[PDB]
């Protein structure tokens, strides 16, 4: 029926830890088109983080985050993923879940967002 | 044969439409992450059709280069071959460029009439091309040539 | 080898209903002419307004225009309406990485 | 009117053949190092070098009357603009193999058919050079 | 801001008159679809097969074909000639320092 | 009838200085960009630089930047290479490229020529 992406993967963490975030979708085949990660640094604007392909073989990686996160997908839940490793001060933001249109790099629907904060204190 | 062309055309036609709906959902920019790509005579014939659509002018100029590079025209009796051929844009006739210009038809007719009809409409909408390919000695002209194979 | 970086303009406006405004979303490089535009409002999801600088997704009003040559781009709400207050982010989509930019509230004065 | 059509092809086709040639050496990829007209129909040259919603119960009529309609003679944008491409491969190729560039020699070529087999005046009658971007 | 790296695969590969055979080509990095494939042959000079991933270069035969979406291309020798037997590179065209792939050695089997 | 042949090749010690050169005919020199690709023994294939047709705008790969200088004179038909302060990662074998039109892949090739760079 209607679109929804729904992410839970949230928290606050220390640094040089890891954390995986989950993304729930609904309202369309999963398995039919590519989606992608959106984060709001409260400095750095926008970044568009990592995109991965339908079936999961293909994914993108910004360079601040190469090495370092990893996108996947379980097209049978319906749900894809952003694995977390070596956290950095400069990776606390707000992380949006992000459905390509088509075979397009503009996106159809948003998540509401989920909070990841690193810091160990202050 | 006229026979035979008249059912070739079913292959040529489906995979006519399958390659010409794939690039009407193409990229607009640059593309999202794909996975790896990893076929009989009639239906090649499809996939080569698949391009062009709207800009037939394409093929007709590829077309052009191919037939100043066949007859070679000159400056002598080219008054006389030069508007024969733009004579050949506006005369009543059959070409090749209007036989793709056909088939691209039958994709607007079968993919239009499936969002606004009641069922799927792939397979009554070859019975539209076969009936009025075989009529308009469609078949006949692309027989007399050798066969979609062209 | 660098990344393209998108300088919106201005970051805050503050317009009323019937009035026009508009916003300018420039890149460092050439994008060609793909470049997206988002609407987020704060208690509903983000919606997406344009794509390809010009071109109006399924479901925007038609006061809404974008007009963009390759580094220069604009997009312009002609009657402004209150239905049309939130803040707007352009994204240009003509290589990777994807980049967006610093976004512009549309404020009611 | 028949003689707005008509000189505006000079326009119109000289700024086709110029970005006609434009885009058939341009950058396929990314461009080699390189070394370093707003009319109306200045543009129009450029913008081509570049509605019943059928129903059901009484498809079929419209169907073969319109599939007919390709392969008749008549006057359509599309064949138009071939005209005008046809044109290009004119100027380019003949200039290629002859003696002279031969623009000016091949726009009246091209005004004189148009005029003569009434597709100025089809131009004319759906506004002028200006309707062919709708 | 890192050069795109093109792997080759298989390194060595042995075929006979008729067969059919392909060579995969990855990137590091989006290059769309500008890849070209080239033929080298220890005698005679280095030619140009396709250009931007599936474009047929002026004189290459209708047996050559090549498909390729962002980050991985395919060549393919559908009906393998005697001629045929080579080494064959792939080199990115979408963005400078241009990157060629390490080879594909064609012999006879 | 197109034919590229490079010839400034050589046995030289590293740190020291060397000039490539390529001749071409069966085509107008004065309207095409030219290029240099080089085979490394290990490092594969390596586009090094190339330079517009008027020579005005030259490009290089960042490990040959300020040390390779690519130089053209189109009266004589004729690119050059200059590779100054050689190291032993440019000893390769360099090939003359020609650039298809405004794109970056190319028509035809040189034949090739040997550069060889070692401490004795």
């Amino acid at each position: 029926s209607e679109v929804e992406l729904v992410e839970s993967g949230g928290d606050l963490v220390q640094p040089g830890r890891s954390l995986k975030l989950s993304c729930a979708a609904s309202g369309f085949t999963f398995s039919n088109l590519a989606m992608a990660w959106v984060r709001q640094t409260p400095t750095k604007g926008l970044e568009w983080v990592a995109s991965i392909s339908p079936a999961g073989i293909t994914t993108y990686y910004r360079d601040s985050v190469k090495g370092r996160f990893t996108i996947s997908r379980d097209n049978a839940r319906n749900t894809q993923y952003l694995q977390m490793d070596s956290l950095r001060s400069e990776d606390t933001a707000t992380y949006y879940c992000a459905r390509h249109t088509g075979k397009s790099s503009f996106f159809d629907y948003w998540g509401q967002g989920v909070m990841v904060t690193v810091s160990s204190g202050s | 044969s006229e026979e035979q062309v008249a059912q070739d055309t079913e292959e040529v036609f489906r995979s006519y439409v399958f390659y010409r709906h794939q690039q009407e959902q193409e990229a607009e920019g640059v593309a999202a992450p794909a996975d790896p790509e990893m076929s009989s005579t009639m239906g090649q014939v499809g996939r080569q059709l698949a391009i062009i659509g709207d800009d037939i002018n394409r093929r007709y100029d590829s077309e052009f280069q191919t037939m100043l590079q066949h007859a070679q025209p000159t400056a002598e009796n080219a008054y006389e071959y030069f508007t024969k051929i733009a004579t050949s844009l506006f005369e009543s006739g059959i070409n090749w460029g209007r036989v793709v210009a056909l088939l691209g038809f039958g994709y607007r007719l079968a993919l239009h009439v499936y969002q606004h009809g009641l069922t799927g409409f792939l397979g009554q909408v070859t019975r539209f091309v076969v009936d009025f390919m075989l009529h308009h000695s469609i078949a006949r002209w692309i027989a007399q040539r050798g066969g979609w194979v062209a | 080898g660098s990344d393209v970086q998108m300088t919106q303009s201005p970051s805050y406006l503050a317009a009323s209903p019937g009035e026009s405004v508009s916003i300018s979303c420039k890149a460092t490089e050439n994008i060609n002419t793909y470049l997206a535009w988002y609407q987020a409002k704060p208690g509903k999801t983000t919606k997406l307004l344009l794509y390809s600088g010009s071109t109006l997704q399924s479901g925007t009003p038609s006061r809404f225009s974008g007009s963009g040559s390759g580094t220069d781009f604009t997009l312009t709400i002609s009657s402004l309406e209150p239905e049309d207050f939130a803040v707007y982010y352009c994204q240009q989509h003509n290589e990777y990485p994807l980049t967006f930019g610093s976004g512009t509230k549309l404020e009611i004065k």
